[PDB]
């Protein structure tokens, strides 16, 4: 069991041991919201449309 | 020093912000009004605690944290609570109507019209950085905001700031304290737009912080204060080698190199011992052998699964308090040789250690015991998708009647974005599934 | 997400909204002329969902009063919490509607509703932030019904983003004013399926029956029958009246409650029914709110299956007992609650219990068993249509025959649709 | 009123359970994905393990043990026994096995073939115990139920597969003679109904024909290897201190050579129970490993050995 890379300071300790060895762009994305906006929008188009009717 | 910007969104990540600031100003020994005696540089620094906290001239230690909710009243706990005057006012962002548990609310409706007034505010916050590694995000995976306004400053904060690291820390969804049914659906939405932008990810399963609570600190019916402070607890061992003087884990790059080999499969189990109720009046204190062992149990992990029937790529133990090199070695001897700790065959077999001598600070009043050692284990291991499973069964369910599907469709999204989401999990359910046989 | 507009509508819509106005101006501390003489913060903490502040700390009912004739609105001002309600929000025709849907759609409710509409703006504006409104009335006469389902319309066209809630009083036979209330009720479902967001089925039927078996009134009243609805009322809006950790909002109730738009009618369930000395555990609530007998609509909840629920228990008690026994009854029944909506029973508690009781739990569940009642209502319809029975009271107003045929289709088109998730 | 699903149509051995546990008043059947049952009847292939124990206020329990299949696929058992130091590679019991992908007598299996020149490969137990009048080969099958303690319960009555023609050394493509697995027979049930014979009588061979009993000779040797196969994966698959629990009915088959030494074939996992012997071993299934976890309103053998060194 090999104990190696030893680090050592006043508030603590570290090391390891080894028991074996072996995006989209601002573009894209203010469109796809805006397109979110569209269908949102025909959404509320054809409801106040029903209501006219 | 290199500097983290924490982001809090949704009541989920603000009340558990509001956690780890406390339990973090106990820590480095700030106080409420943000002033610190034991600093001698004052008016700045490039100490380790300065990572997370600035300074001004008058002497006060500010977070380098954001707090983003669409809905007020949480927040406002914060600017009318305990730590008001840690905080400036530009750090705390409100508005009018929350995202109503629907992920698409928070990411396309109510979520476009305050992206730009958020990452505004996390400039301001950039600005004042001399070296920014990048970014710790706190939510919720069910609710609409921590859902759904998150994976959309996710998307942004990657176009912005291309090169910094960002660190998840999520609540998965738990019927037990639950107050909505459509959070599966929520869950699977941000995991996939959010999974190509996140870097590490650390689930917290609220089944299991619960009966933490209920089985270890005999917590009767456990509050969001009780899951939170011992989250808090959790978020601190793992964030305190980017606050210490220390040698592993002392950048965010370093949690996704000891980490996370294969990058899509970046959620870490994190398990933690021990935990022991403050009314106990006689508690007999645990040694160091007792709780590494009590790191292979699932019952301390924070999510319930099996390690036995999976595969490990990584594994870090980070310790807190009384404990020597080796200690740690004898007690890893011990535990080889009964448990079963597979590891995969491209990947050493071994454990990062790092051990800081101060023990766990707990909130006076608190639940927690004051205890001489503690240990949180980070590790890798493929026994974590049981979690992706369940969640995406949940979804099936539901989706194949369609049902819920109109509140979302209603807000702009399109019925594709639920199965092209859910295809992405069936993919990371393979993935995990080939690594781990 | 605060303000809730209220409007009540015609003889048995201001009935019980008197009656719910007395019940929650008690619970939060009002007196008769409007002051605050109350003992608890929690009283006024979201006293603001409900009332406006007013000149002098008077708290003013967010409420307008409509009625096509003056005999029901003089009555709720002559009546004990009258002088509280603001007197502009009193808008009232003068020939009233005669049990009749066309007079209060069509013609002479027509007449009237753009002055409702008004007030109804005047009192949404000086509102931080409106959630919705909700509206009390029966289906079966003809302004509340008729002129009731008017408004929804015009409310919706103007607020379209806003939530719709009903307390829709249902009509029977066993407490009837006229053999007309099948058509009304249907040509007014027609309405509710297309224009709310979420509807609380009252069915007359139930509180009849309510009132004779379990409670032994031999001859039940209006009042006996609106004592269940306000105590019903008063339980399905406490979560809403009181804090603390549920940001509960009609928004939030109308995406968990309702998974298919069309599918949110409402059986609302209360325990203990009164008109006592003895306080109930936990498991009695738990197995009285589920009862039948306790149900507020006439149907069977074995005959369907509960798509969703929320329970909601008022009392100082043990949450631990109560996810025990919430949790008893959807595993020892599991049967009866849809495998496909996983986790669909969520339960809350709120330790102010209301005035007479100790504890007490109300219920609110979207069950497919309330075909039932568009069943029953869409029989009595066509018994009728069918030989086109009274239909001249409506023809002599502009209304065809094609729209009750319409109108008969849009409701047996709902019961089929709560048909196949009973199956599914 | 506790709760079950049913999930493989095909367990004999489950139909039966479900069957007493109806009748009794107190067990209520469900629809196979209701996921609110107490009780979990599960399926051979791909059973979902990592969905059971997360339903608040059930406490579940499924009747296979996640990781078994260690044991009972072929390959992996042979790969078990040589790795684990419990059961050394210089193991008593075990036939002389080997793994190669797709007296020096061997046999091939996972279509089987007994020959010298030529999935895993093993020594051929070319003097087996032969049963006179017949001259004929059999294979002891045992059967064990771990329950959610890992208590590990042996059952009583085991059973001998016998074969029906005389066994030849010289003839080996002849599989009547050499293999006594139950489908492959149908002389079948010449000498015994079925080509079965229990423990009563075996036994009485035994005392009349070799002067023993089927305690001394065989099942001591029985006990020890089923105790020490379960013992060794013990901490691999245990469900103590976890959220649900396992139990789980093997099937352990063996093969006595003429000097009378048991050898471990194979390990079954979803085993099929003798026709006699299903009432008995199904009502103890129900009063051993589903009724200890949810009461109400000895015919196995316990299997434990603490001895100190
Ligand atoms: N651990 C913990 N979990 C929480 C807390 N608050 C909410 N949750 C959980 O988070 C999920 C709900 O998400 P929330 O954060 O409340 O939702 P939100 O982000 O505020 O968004 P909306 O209310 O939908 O606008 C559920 O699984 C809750 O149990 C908390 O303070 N601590
Ligand atoms: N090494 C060996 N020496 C002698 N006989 C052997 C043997 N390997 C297998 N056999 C015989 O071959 C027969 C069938 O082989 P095996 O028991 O491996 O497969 P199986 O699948 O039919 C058992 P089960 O289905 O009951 O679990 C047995 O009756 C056994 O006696
Ligand atoms: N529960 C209840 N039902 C009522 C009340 N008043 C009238 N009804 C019922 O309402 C229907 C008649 O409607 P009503 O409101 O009088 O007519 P409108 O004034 O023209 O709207 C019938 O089904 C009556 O039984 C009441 O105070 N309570
Ligand atoms: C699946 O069922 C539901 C899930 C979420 C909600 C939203 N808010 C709400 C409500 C509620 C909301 C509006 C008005 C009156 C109310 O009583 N009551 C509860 C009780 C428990 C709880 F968890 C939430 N509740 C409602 C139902
Ligand atoms: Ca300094
Ligand atoms: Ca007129
Ligand atoms: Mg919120
Ligand atoms: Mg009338």
């Amino acid at each position: 069991m090999e104990v190696i890379e030893l680090n050592k300071c006043t508030s603590g300790q570290s090391f390891e041991v080894i028991l074996k060895p072996p995006d989209p762009s601002l573009e894209e994305i203010q469109k796809k919201l805006e397109a979110a906006e569209e269908r949102r929008k025909y959404q509320e188009a054809e409801l106040l449309k029903h209501l006219a009717e | 020093m290199r500097e983290c910007i924490s982001i809090h969104v949704g009541q989920a990540g603000v009340q558990i912000g509001n956690a780890c600031w406390e339990l973090y100003c106990l820590e480095h020994g700030i106080q409420p009004d943000g002033q610190m005696p034991s600093d001698k540089t004052i008016g700045g620094g490039d100490d380790s605690f300065n990572t997370f906290f600035s300074e001004t001239g008058a002497g006060k230690h500010v977070p380098r944290a954001v707090f983003v909710d669409l809905e007020p009243t949480v927040i406002d706990e914060v600017r009318t609570g305990t730590y008001r005057q840690l905080f400036h006012p530009e750090q705390l962002i409100t508005g009018k109507e929350d995202a109503a548990n629907n992920y698409a609310r928070g990411h396309y409706t109510i979520g476009k019209e305050i992206i730009d007034l958020v990452l505004d505010r996390i400039r301001k916050l950039a600005d004042q950085c001399t070296g920014l590694q990048g970014f710790l995000v706190f939510h919720s995976f069910g609710g609409g905001t921590g859902s759904g306004f998150t994976s959309l400053l996710m998307e942004r904060l990657s176009v912005d700031y291309g090169k910094k690291s960002k660190l998840e820390f999520s609540i998965y969804p738990a019927p037990q304290v639950s107050t909505a049914v459509v959070e599966p659906y929520n869950s699977i939405l941000t995991t996939h737009t959010t999974l190509e932008h996140s870097d590490c990810a650390f689930m917290v399963d609220n089944e299991a912080i619960y009966d933490i609570c209920r089985r270890n600190l005999d917590i009767e019916r456990p509050t969001y204060t009780n899951l939170n402070r011992l989250i808090s607890q959790i978020v601190s061992s793992i964030t305190a080698s980017l606050r210490f003087d220390g040698a592993l884990n002392v950048d965010l790059t370093e949690f996704q190199t000891n980490l996370v080999p294969y990058p899509r499969i970046h959620f870490p189990l994190a398990t933690y011992a021990p935990v022991i109720s403050a009314e106990k009046a006689y508690h007999e204190q645990l040694s160091v052998a007792e709780i590494t062992n009590a790191c292979f149990e699932p019952a301390n992990q924070m999510v319930k699964c099996d390690p036995r029937h999976g595969k490990y790529m990584a594994c870090c133990l980070l310790y807190r308090g009384d404990v020597v090199p080796k200690d740690v070695n004898a007690a890893i001897a011990t535990i080889k040789t009964k448990r079963s700790i597979q590891f995969v065959d491209w990947c050493p077999t071994g454990f990062k250690v790092g051990i800081n001598y101060q023990p766990p600070t707990v909130v006076p009043g608190g639940d927690l015991a004051k205890v001489q050692r503690a240990v949180c284990m980070l590790s890798n291991t493929t026994a974590i998708a049981e979690a992706w499973a369940r969640l995406d069964h949940k979804f099936d369910l539901m989706y194949a009647k369609r049902a819920f599907v109109h509140w979302y469709v209603g807000e702009g999204m399109e019925e594709g974005e639920f199965s092209e989401a859910r295809e992405d999990m069936a993919a990371l359910e393979k993935d995990y599934e080939e690594v781990g046989v | 997400m605060r303000e809730i507009v209220h409007i009540q509508a015609g003889q048995c819509g201001n009935q019980i909204g008197a009656k719910f106005w007395e019940v929650i101006s008690d619970e939060h501390g009002i007196d008769p002329t409007g002051s605050y003489h109350g003992d608890s913060d929690l009283q006024l903490e979201r006293i603001n969902v409900y009332y406006n502040e007013a000149t002098g700390n008077k708290y003013v009912p967010r409420a307008i009063l409509v009625d096509l004739e003056p005999g029901t609105m003089d009555s709720v001002r002559s009546g004990p919490f009258g002088q509280i309600f603001r007197p502009d929000n009193f808008v009232f025709g003068q020939s009233g509607a005669g049990n009749n849907w066309a007079k209060g759609h069509y013609t002479e409710g027509a007449e009237l509703v753009d002055s409702v509409l008004d007030v109804v703006r005047k009192e949404s504006e000086s509102c931080d932030c409106l959630q919705g409104f909700q509206l009390t009335h029966s289906l079966g006469g003809g302004t509340g019904s008729g002129m009731g389902t008017l408004l929804i319309s015009k409310i919706r066209e103007e607020y379209p983003d806003r939530i719709m809630n009903t307390f829709s009083v249902v009509p029977s036979p066993k407490v009837s004013d006229t053999v007309v209330e099948p058509y009304n009720a249907t040509l007014s479902v027609h309405q509710l399926v297309e224009n709310t967001d979420e509807t609380y089925c009252i069915d007359n039927e139930a509180l009849y029956d309510i009132c004779f078996r379990t409670l032994k009134l031999t001859t039940p009243t209006y009042g006996d029958l609106n004592h269940l609805v306000s105590a019903t009322m008063s339980g399905v809006t406490t979560c809403l009246r009181f804090p603390g950790q549920l940001n509960a909002d009609l928004r939030k109730l109308a995406v968990n409650m309702v998974p298919f738009p069309r599918l949110h009618f409402f059986m609302p369930g209360f325990a203990p029914l009164t008109s006592q000395y003895r306080a109930l555990t936990v498991p009695e609530l738990t197995q009285q709110m589920f009862d039948s007998k306790n149900m507020m609509a006439a149907c069977d909840p074995r005959h369907g299956r509960y798509l969703t629920v929320a329970a909601v228990f008022r009392g100082r008690m043990s949450m631990k007992e109560v996810d025990e026994q919430m949790l008893n009854v959807q595993n020892k029944n599991s049967s009866y609650f849809v495998e496909w909506i996983p986790n669909n029973v969520k339960t809350a508690v709120c330790d102010i219990p209301p005035r007479g009781l100790k504890m007490s739990a109300t219920f609110i569940g979207n069950s497919t068993a309330i075909q039932e009642l568009f069943k029953r209502i869409s029989e009595q319809f066509t018994a009728m249509f069918r030989r086109k029975a009274f239909l001249h009271w409506y023809t002599g107003e502009g209304m065809d025959e094609m729209e009750f045929t319409e109108a008969e289709s849009n409701m047996n088109d709902l019961v089929s649709e709560y048909q196949q998730y009973q199956d599914a | 009123m506790y709760t079950f699903v049913v999930r493989d149509e095909n367990s004999s051995v489950y139909a039966e359970v479900s069957r007493l546990l109806l009748a009794t008043g107190q067990w209520k059947r469900l629809r196979k994905d209701n996921p609110r049952f107490n009780l979990m009847l599960g399926e051979r292939n791909r059973l979902p393990f990592g969905r059971l124990g997360h339903e608040p206020g059930l406490v579940q329990l499924v009747n296979y043990y996640r990781g078994a299949d260690k044991l009972c696929r072929k390959a992996s058992l042979v790969k078990l026994i040589k790795t684990s130091p419990e059961l050394s590679e210089s193991c008593t019991w075990f036939p002389e096995s080997y793994v190669i992908y797709p007296g020096n007598v061997w046999i091939a299996k996972s279509g089987i073939l007994i020959s010298s020149e030529a999935h895993v490969i093993q020594k051929y137990l070319e003097k087996p115990l032969l049963l006179e009048p017949g001259h004929r080969k059999f294979d002891i099958r045992s059967w064990v139920l771990v329950d959610h303690l890992y208590n590990i319960y042996l059952y009583r009555e085991g059973v001998l597969r016998t074969s029906s023609e005389p066994y030849n050394s010289a003839n080996f493509q002849d599989k009547t003679c050499h293999l006594t697995n139950h489908c492959i027979q149908k002389n079948y049930g010449r000498y015994e109904e079925g080509n079965e014979m229990f423990f009563e009588e075996f036994n009485q061979y035994l005392m009349d024909a070799l002067n023993t009993t089927l305690e001394n000779s065989i099942l001591l040797q029985i006990k020890h290897i089923i105790r020490s196969c379960l013992m060794c994966i013990e901490p691999a698959i245990s469900t103590k201190h976890l959220h649900y629990q396992s139990f789980q009915l093997f099937g352990f088959d063996f093969m006595v050579d003429e000097e009378l030494k048991v050898w471990l074939i194979e390990v079954n996992g979803a085993p099929a129970c003798a026709q006699k012997l299903y009432a008995e071993l199904c009502q103890g299934i129900v009063d051993v490993a589903i009724s200890s976890v949810f009461p109400l309103a000895s015919i196995f053998i316990k299997l434990h050995h603490h001895h100190h060194h």
